[PDB]
RNA sequence: AAGGAGGUAUUCAUGUU
RNA sequence: GCUUGAGUCUCGUAGAGGGGGGUAGAAUUCCAGGUGUAGCGGUGAAAUGCGUAGAGAUCUGGAGGAAUACCGGUGGCGAAGGCGGCCCCCUGGACGAAGACUGACGCUCAGGUGCGAAAGCGUGGGGAGCAAACAGGAUUAGAUACCCUGGUAGUCCACGCCGUAAACGAUGUCGACUUGGAGGUUGUGCCCUUGAGGCGUGGCUUCCGGAGCUAACGCGUUAAGUCGACCGCCUGGGGAGUAC
């Protein structure tokens, strides 16, 4: 529970802020569900977009296998 | 699931950890689901039926904690 | 779109009686005020009043006798899709005189009994039983 | 849509103060400006039906406004359609 | 004017040309009357996965307020330069002039 | 695959790892 | 004449709404090699098929096409059909806050026009996977099928045609009135935000249920309740949505 974004007044998630996204991706590299993390839906969508942009910029891995 | 064998951990413990990692990643479920093509209508129907029965069970539980059976 | 305010008024009365509301409110017009006056004088509603300078609101305080609603049935007769006009001879008898039809004659709105006594016809707004 | 500066410009041109934004001539001028603007869009993107539907809504609303203005005050109607260069 | 945020990754062996590219693109924008709000040379970073067999690409981040024409020209420059390994331009609602978490 | 427990599911810190 | 219906303006919010162009990774297939040796594939069981010209398996490099795991949600958007990686350009609609403006400018709509899944048709490309037809192997009393091995049109793109679906909520559009509860999503105001709180106020949306309605099943403020406006249809089954 405890969506960690609303309590901190987060307006937009930053794809550059890797460590936060590292908290919300699993070991294999897939996105952890909002039902697990307790994140609110709007921030969940923002988080998904940011993680995909980070994957594109090679700051996070698509999967564990390639590297 | 990339499991590293740690020092002094027996083989049974390492294999248990690897099994749990695979089950947590859900690889086999993905493969079994991608073995055969399933039409979009079939996917939507299965999703809707799962939601309906899950909601019905939750509602039945909530009603049960309201009405005694004894 | 609202195209029969009189029918809307009757519908509010009917629904308020079915929902046991003390009073009902609606936008006002002079035809509505005339109808409410007729109902009040015939004893179907307990009271009416108008509140407002630019946008008057008509409030009707409804009547119940033995728990039950006083107005048993009330149906718009002349409607925008079909206007009904009756000569003085053919004015209807609602519930064989136990109820009243609201007729708009050339001298104002009145009951069927009043129009038949005054020797006038007119438009048939509604039946009330 | 139309940028804020363009809307303010048209309001100033067609309304009898800065604050009259609802007058029929102002509405028709805004609709005409937008309609003319989109012609390039629907000349390049010819399979954008979902936007062409909004375009036709704009055209129809302009038609209703012009009809009302014509039936209410013929002089304003003639002046407006002559300024805007619209047929009928 | 629109606010574009550009992140481009350069070949690790062109790290010496990276200062030149920054000035050239910034000069393009400044001549184009665009405004350079933020400019953070992140430097040599280890890739999360290999790109063209390369590792340790040189990241640069640049938040700008500049016209579409010059931005498109810059994107074509990135496309046709073989030292820039990757690029991404993103429209932003407002100018960001804070300090990136890669520097925080 | 089978069996038990908790819930509509997690707060249960971090640390450790 | 008026401002309450209908519109315009100001600032924002969310969104797989649409059109065009780029780009990324995983995977399938093919090609070129390196290693390597007798099987691979398939089924309930087999066979057809592939493989000693070296397959299958593993590693590296390349080509091309199509589709976007996780997020993902009786979540969202759209008039419906439908819409799902990320980025840019062009563009449609909706909602909220306070205020100003016009002053009935509205609703419905025969004919008419436009959009309309998939399959299909014409011309021109493209073609990795899947796969009607077809070929072969089985099963069976038979098997013109279900199963296996291949596989063409097709699926993809551009431009046109087509105009239909269990195109479904089997529920025409618009407006007003009528007890409640639990939620979801998206705005906004106030109080002590003491700390993800409490108290309101709008939009859309799922379930339960009262009065009422219903042949019953059930619907129940998003009505199938009580009414107003306009439009489409029905008149036993079949023959028949057939003939002319
Ligand atoms: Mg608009
Ligand atoms: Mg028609
Ligand atoms: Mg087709
Ligand atoms: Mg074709
Ligand atoms: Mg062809
Ligand atoms: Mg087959
Ligand atoms: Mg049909
Ligand atoms: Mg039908
Ligand atoms: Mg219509
Ligand atoms: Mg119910
Ligand atoms: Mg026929």
């Amino acid at each position: 529970k405890f969506c960690r974004f609303t309590a901190e007044g987060v307006q937009e998630i930053d794809y550059k802020d890797i460590a936060t996204l590292k908290n919300y991706i699993t070991e294999s590299g897939k996105i952890v569900p909002s039902r697990i993390t307790g994140t609110r839906a709007k921030y969940q969508r923002q988080l998904a977009r940011a993680i995909k942009r980070a994957r594109y910029l090679s700051l996070l891995p698509y999967t564990d296998r390639h590297q | 699931p990339v499991i590293k064998v740690r020092e002094n951990e027996p083989f049974d413990v390492a294999l248990r950890r690897f099994k749990r990692s695979c089950e947590k990643a859900g690889v086999l479920a993905e493969v079994r689901r991608r073995e055969f093509y399933e039409k979009p209508t079939t996917e939507r129907k299965r999703a809707k039926a799962s939601a309906v029965k899950r909601h019905a069970k939750k509602l039945a539980r909530e009603n049960a904690r309201r009405t005694r059976l004894y | 779109s609202m195209q029969d305010p009189i029918a809307d008024m009757l519908t509010r009365i009917r629904n308020g009686q079915a929902a046991n509301k003390a009073a009902v409110t609606m936008p006002s017009s002079k035809l509505k005020v005339a109808i409410a006056n007729v109902l009040k004088e015939e004893g179907f509603i307990e009271d009416f009043k108008v509140e407002g300078d630019t946008k008057p609101e008509l409030e009707l305080t409804l009547k119940y006798f033995q728990g039950k609603a006083v107005v048993e049935s009330i149906q718009r007769v002349s409607r925008p899709g079909l206007r009904i006009y009756k000569r003085k001879d053919e004015l209807p008898k609602v519930m064989a005189g136990l109820g009243i039809a609201v007729v708009s004659t050339s001298k104002g709105v009145m009951t069927d009994r009043a129009a038949r006594q005054a020797g006038l016809g007119g438009e048939i707004i509604c039946y009330v039983a | 849509s139309l940028s804020t500066e363009a809307t303010a410009k048209i309001v100033s041109e067609f309304g009898r103060d800065a604050n009259d934004t609802g007058s029929t001539e102002v509405q028709v001028a805004l609709l005409t400006a937008q309609i003319n603007h989109l012609q390039g869009h629907f000349a390049e993107h010819k399979k954008d039906h979902h936007s062409r539907r909004g375009l036709l809504r704009m055209v129809s609303q302009r038609r209703k406004l012009l009809d009302y203005l014509k039936r209410k005050d013929v002089a304003r109607y003639t002046q407006l359609i002559e300024r805007l260069g619209l047929r009928r | 004017m629109r606010h574009y945020e550009i992140v481009f990754m350069v070949h690790p062996d062109q790290s010496e040309q990276v200062p030149g590219m920054i000035e050239r693109y910034t000069a393009a924008i400044t001549g184009a009357e665009g405004k350079i709000h933020r400019l953070e040379d992140w430097g040599r970073r280890q890739l999360a996965y290999p790109i063209n067999k390369l590792h340790k690409a040189h990241y640069v981040l640049m938040n700008v307020e500049a016209p579409q024409e010059v931005i498109d020209e810059l994107e074509t420059t990135f496309r046709f330069n073989d030292a820039v390994i990757r690029s991404m331009v993103m429209r932003t609602k407002h100018a960001v002039t804070e300090a990136s978490p890669m520097v925080k």
